[PDB]
């Protein structure tokens, strides 16, 4: 019919994408930030370890 | 034609529902539309919304499926600067541990603003790029999703649920009423607080009901009035006049530098607003 | 019916109209005193946003309740049922 | 019709007297200052100060900034 | 009796639209030095917002009265049946 | 008959509409002042309530008498006698 | 007959709903100034509170004249009486 | 007679609503800063209420002229005389 | 005739009430600052007095124009001729 | 003729009016910190007079156009010979 | 059915041109406020820029559902269909 | 055809009269704080009269589209052409 | 015919009329501030001169708005078709 | 017709936007996301130089 039930045709979307990029897209990248953060980290750490 | 006929044209919607003798068909007038009950479809929003939806997802997958944690490529240097961005906008708000907020707000920005990106391209063209395919000269067809009120409302009632969801989840059934209730005008004894509940109900409950209709019609607001100049300029070409088809470039122009702008700022209020409203929704702020 | 009719979309011009003037000129001096705040304490910020965010609610109440009561007026009519 | 008038630094002092108006390079402006102006405490620029003494003298020392009472 | 409800729908919308205008006003100067009064103590935060809700009742008890009764003339109406 | 009845409705609306609109930016700003007042001197806030509260008398005197007339209007109608 | 009753209705709405909105503005005003010398100096309040009462009677000097001037209108009408 | 006696309470209620709104507003920043400079300075507080009766005949002086022509519009009436 | 007439006497009152609404607003702005300017510097209060008379002289120039013009349209009529 | 004859006096009316309440209430604001700044540095005030007398060109511009077409419409009319 | 079409007109320019009055001066007082803080501290100018622009959202919430139903009133039209 | 022209000359009114109401408003806020910062920072002057000038041609623009839109409606109706 | 062409007149009016109001107390308020901190900091103007023009975009957005469907209101007309 | 001008007035005016938007907008963009890619790669041989 005309004109309310998209309403809950975009909602499903919605919800749908939400949740395929809390598992596909957002994990896998953030954890690429997470490891350089603790290569420049585990490289001053080593610096200061091999000059005492 | 003429330009009332060229002008209600593009503000009508691809419907298809129960036409007077079976639940199959698309409607070819917008009376034909307007007879049709509460349980319906736009074809032309879902179809658009849909595929922008995919779209976003299927680039940033490519960006994610090889996912390097060494020196990046120039295709996920992009999807980090967005990834980080976003978290740095959630962390300057909210200080819980929820792992959904994040990902709704890079999924709520980007998409919002390719839905309303498509704005910028001519807008007889994929009207009439649909009509060539298909063969008729009276086809209805939107692109613009974010013009529709649906779209916009679909997008801040599924927000408000999970407002509503999250308060309860954190607070308890009894939490979330002792919000709408005792607070703002929180009394120091008993006698008085009781002349307070209906106060305190009216004050908090407008204002639990306005986010999603604030938040929907912002948007719809601000892409159905740019749409509308853009229909306006285009109307100025159909005079044939010619010191009209040159001020017509130079102001299509001016809206469309300026219409980059308020695309790309609808896209962050939407975000920071659903963060905000969000975060607001697991602390007591009184 | 031709002047209740046509006395209902002013009645509706005036409850958006009056509240869209309202509330652009309470976030104007709320929003003023917020960035001079924001740049006293720097440090402040996040507790400034969240205080503003309150008062929002109540600075939009009155105005929100007429943005409904003009699209009731607008969609339905309580007024051309009494003839 | 006049003021005393007294600068002064942490070492000595630098003028003492009977002043007509006042001229000071204030932090958030100039200003000047006659006969019965309301207290003010302010901040100064580094620059001159010009005085006018009754009548028609007009020192002009040059001060590296300070706090005018 | 088209003109009484026609002119009953336009009260409404001065009813609701003035207090919207005002309110929107009044909670954006209000509000606006409560974040000054924030930024300045923010040791004070919790005791300035127990007083900044002690004025806003004050500030929309007027506004609400107008309310109820522009919902009144809506629902029922005084005027039609005294004509 | 019918127009008196609906120019009595206007004047209703006239009569708790300004009084609102007024009411509500007098408290933004006397009240305003209250909680700047209070963030400098949190010892005072007893003596500041009092002396707002006498403010507030003064502020509300002519919005009460206007809602007072208004609600005379609205039941047993002064104006429809007198034709 | 009908107009000037029907119009004098309105009369006595701006009347008194001009100078509600006026002096609740006025007070605001004024009031929020008194506040802030009060909380400046604690024991100068029993001095500016005489000297506002004094700006108080200014302040709504053409105000009572007309609220004076509605009511008069409302019981006695002296425009009934001139056609 | 009848629509130029129903505008003539009209232009009444203009004259003395105008002149009540700006009056009211106008002694409320005039007097505001009476009150900030003596509660600074409360020496200089028999000056400045001299200062302010200067001021004060400037900012009723148009005023009074509106309500000196409201009253002889009430209970005289120059157009009426016109037809 | 009775039209233009009655239109005259509305004319009359937004001419002369618009001009008093902005005088006393106005001199409430340059009165205040004059008595903010008169406490801080006693010995300038000579000047400061001859200087706001300058003003003075601007701020109503306009107001006295349509001051004269709502006494002619009163006592004399170009309307009622038809130009 | 009546029609556009009435409507032409509040035309009038709303020129002279409008521009002697944006005129009366710019001076206020420009004048009020003609005064600040005289009283700031005493010796400034021959330059800021000058100063003073540049801006008050541009904010009286519009409404001497305004009183020029108020004049024109009042002694001849353009609307009467359009019919 | 031309006085449904012609008060749509009215209500059309209230509901943009009130829009349009309350957008231009409460982002031009934020606007002020947002260059102030500029001035005093250009390193925080990337931070208040991002605090600008999400009360920038706040502030012309309600003026553009006041525009898109203007628009929608002027190529469609809800009230033509109730007669 | 009275009805068409006559209106337009309110039309006329309201645009020239809205115009001047606020570029004296205006002006009078930029031109105030042009006369402070020329008290304060008097080598300063020649370049904030520039730059003042710059903030002139934008407070004039919508203003002088009016203007020209008012003499066009006065000196060729482009309504009377419409039926 | 002839109510729909005058109402559409008067429409314009309000759209380009308010729009010009609101445009100039906008950009005076704005520009103040401009002023005042090329005063306070005169080596951060071409900086400010860019963050001014910035704001500037979002006051004059609605407005602009509001003067091209005005202007599409005087040479079409989306009433008219309607009979 | 006068709908055929309709196509051929928003084409231009499409055009002439594409190429303020491709020559002027655009490049700036191009600029902060490379010196960030060499912000990284830089960090990395730092990190790299401290393991020798
Ligand atoms: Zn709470």
């Amino acid at each position: 019919m005309n004109i309310n039930a998209t309403l809950i045709g975009q909602s499903v979307a919605f919800f749908i994408f939400v949740l395929f990029c809390m598992k596909f897209v957002w994990p896998p990248v953030i954890a690429a930030l997470q490891e350089r953060q603790k290569k420049i980290a585990d490289g001053l750490d080593a610096a200061n370890r091999a000059a005492r | 034609e003429t330009a009332s006929g060229y002008i209600q044209h593009h503000l009508q919607n691809l419907t298809f529902g129960r036409l007077p003798n079976g639940d199959w068909g698309f409607a070819h007038t917008a009376e034909q539309a307007k007879e049709m009950g509460f349980w319906a479809f736009h074809v032309d929003t879902l179809g658009w919304s849909v595929l922008l939806g995919v779209v976003f997802l299927f680039i940033f997958r490519l960006a994610a499926k090889k996912a390097t944690s060494g020196q990046p490529g120039g295709l996920q240097n992009f999807v980090e600067v967005m990834v980080e961005f976003v978290d740095t906008s959630v962390k300057d708000t909210f200080h819980g541990r929820n792992p959904l907020i994040a990902p709704l707000a890079l999924t709520v920005f980007v998409w919002i603003f390719l839905l309303n990106l498509i704005d910028l391209v001519p807008v007889d063209y994929l009207p009439m790029l649909a009509a060539k395919i298909t063969g008729d000269e009276h086809l209805f067809f939107r692109a613009v999703a974010t013009t529709d009120p649906n779209a916009t409302l679909g997008l801040s009632i599924s927000v408000f649920a999970l407002i509503v969801f999250y308060s309860i989840k954190v607070k308890g059934i009894g939490g979330f009423l002792g919000e709408l209730t005792l607070h703002p005008f929180s009394s120091k004894n008993i006698v008085v607080q009781i002349l307070l509940i209906p106060v305190n109900f009216l004050l908090e409950f407008v204002t639990l009901i306005a986010k999603p209709v604030s938040l929907a019609l912002r948007l719809f607001g601000n892409m159905y009035a740019g749409e509308l100049i853009f229909i306006l300029i285009a109307v100025m070409f159909g005079s044939g006049m010619f010191l009209l088809s040159a001020l017509g470039v130079a102001l299509n122009w001016a809206w469309a530098v300026f219409h980059i702008l308020i695309i790309t700022l609808q896209a962050f209020i939407f975000m920071m607003l659903t963060i905000v409203y969000l975060s607001m929704a697991h602390e007591d702020n009184h | 019916m031709e002047t209740v009719v046509g006395l209902t979309a002013i009645a509706v011009a005036l409850l958006i109209g009056l509240g869209a003037l309202g509330t652009a000129i309470g976030f104007g001096l709320l929003g003023g005193k917020f960035l001079e705040g924001a740049a006293r304490q720097p440090e402040m910020v996040p507790m400034l946003q969240v205080k503003m965010f309150i008062v929002a609610g109540l600075l939009d109440a009155v105005t929100m309740i007429g943005v409904g009561i003009a699209l009731f007026f607008t969609f339905a009519n309580p007024f051309v049922g009494q003839i | 019709i006049t003021v005393h008038c007294d600068i002064v630094s942490a070492e000595a002092e630098i003028f003492s007297g009977l002043v007509e108006m006042v001229i000071a390079h204030g932090a958030l402006g100039d200003l000047g200052i006659a006969p019965g102006h309301a207290p003010l405490i302010t901040d100064l620029k580094p620059g001159p100060i010009r005085l006018v003494k009754q009548g028609g003298e007009q020192e002009v020392y040059y001060i590296s900034g300070g706090f005018l009472e």
